[PDB]
RNA sequence: UUUUU
RNA sequence: UUUUU
RNA sequence: UUUUU
RNA sequence: UUUUU
RNA sequence: UUUUU
């Protein structure tokens, strides 16, 4: 049983048994290539950074958010270690370039980030400020710890409970709100009314009907 | 590979 | 389109087919990707894209499970619910069909998964109305005559 | 009578940068998905989502 | 798999693998460097005290 | 017309001492973090955040 | 229906 | 839209 | 029946 | 889907 | 991130 279209198959056997995708390419809770380009691109150009010296900037921005979370309210800048030197970029261009989010577009250095925290935890102990912060007891999923990590098919069922805990408990209840304050400010009406050097007072005209005794 | 250094105002705003 | 409609069905087994979905869906071809826009896909779908994409519901199992030969593929629907069985991964999405020849196992997977994931789901009729007016029309003349924009004279006022 | 094209060309524009409509800045959307339901003369019609209307 | 954009990778392996940072370094919940000498210089400054004491 | 450069301006002011705009004194804003959107003549475009908006 | 700058 | 000293 | 992104 | 600083 | 006197 096949979907059909006035009795025409709607689906392509030939082209399904041939069509094996990545999970990762197809998956909605992750950026787009078009969009992570128009992000590379436009915090390039912020930057002011040819093409040579990027993938270093892209490498410290990674590092920085394993540490530091992703969230859509982080601002100020993001620093990186030149030898013993701290170098400080700011933070609005990586913010606001970021579509549709910033943790959307930095899962895509899901698999990068989990390989060097595996690495850094071979010369001493290394667990993301994220995996601080929940207060997680177990130093083994250390390489699992960060807010952006893109959960998949490979990811060990331990792993996974551990990552859908955190972030359950970081998220707590916190209630979505669709609007802010309207932008309109005037409430009142414009006072068409005119004002004349014949007026009783700057808020009347006459008193017209007021008798006096 | 060097670690760049940017400015505070870019001319390129 | 029946290749567009084979991309369509597994972007789905993977992310979903609620009524809120929006903005577009991609389909890979060889190592590109191609953006389709959703709003033909979920408006003119009746009564709800979920109850369309059932018609779809065997050829899925059957492609979840074959992708399952070749590599562990769970559908993210799977992994959202934190299904830890490998082995239900042909059931674990969404706009499944439970039949009756549907494994007992898997129905009962399935009826826990929806549970989970409509929780406690209070279901609205009704939104904000539309009407927007909710005073009257000022009908009232206004003339040179008058001692205000908002009164026309003093009348029974007396001045000591 | 332009509702339409004008939303095509609004999630047309959200393609390659992030384009809220002025109005939906001077309103205060929190949501940028819903940015090209964000115009004062949107024509609603029996095709507009329930989040959108 | 490794990020790219238009074909290009966007990290840089050979760095990466030898970028190892001290965390109290780089983590946000700490005044910078440049912070911490700008608060130390105008604490100087304000108790008028030499380098010595 | 300036709003760029005055943001630009002022966030890098808050980089060697406390420098919120008078005008984000004047309304009592107890956050320092926004003191580069506390001008009156801010133009809210569509790249600025939503608690800054 | 109008009134959304 | 204006009205933010 | 719907509500599972 | 978002909301995890 | 802040909010711990």
């Amino acid at each position: 049983r096949m979907p059909k279209s006035k009795g025409a198959t709607v689906l392509n056997l030939e082209h399904l048994l041939e069509y094996a995708p990545q999970q990762i390419d197809i998956s909605n809770t992750r950026a787009t290539q078009s969009q992570f380009d128009t992000w590379y691109e436009a915090v390039q150009l912020a930057y002011d950074i040819g093409e040579t010296e990027m993938p270093t900037v892209m490498n410290g921005l990674m590092v920085w958010c394993i540490e530091n979370g992703t969230s859509p309210n982080i601002n100020g800048v993001w620093v990186m270690m030149d030898g013993d030197e701290q170098v400080e970029y700011p933070l609005k261009p990586i913010v606001e370039n970021a579509k549709p989010t910033l943790r959307q577009i930095m899962a895509h250095f899901s698999d990068v980030a989990e390989a060097y925290i595996e690495m850094r935890n071979k010369k001493e102990p290394y667990m993301p400020r994220y995996g601080l912060v929940r207060n997680l007891r177990d130093g083994s999923l250390a390489r699992y710890a960060f807010d952006f990590y893109e959960v998949t098919s490979r990811t060990p069922v331990r792993a996974r409970e551990a990552h859908i805990q955190m972030k359950a408990a970081a998220l707590k209840s916190a209630q979505s709100r669709l609007f802010g304050l309207d932008g309109g400010i005037s409430t009142q009406e414009e006072n068409t009314e005119r004002h004349t050097t014949e007026d009783v007072s700057p808020s009347m005209h006459t008193l017209l009907g007021v008798k006096n005794m | 590979h060097t670690v760049p250094r940017i400015k505070a105002i870019t001319s390129k705003m």
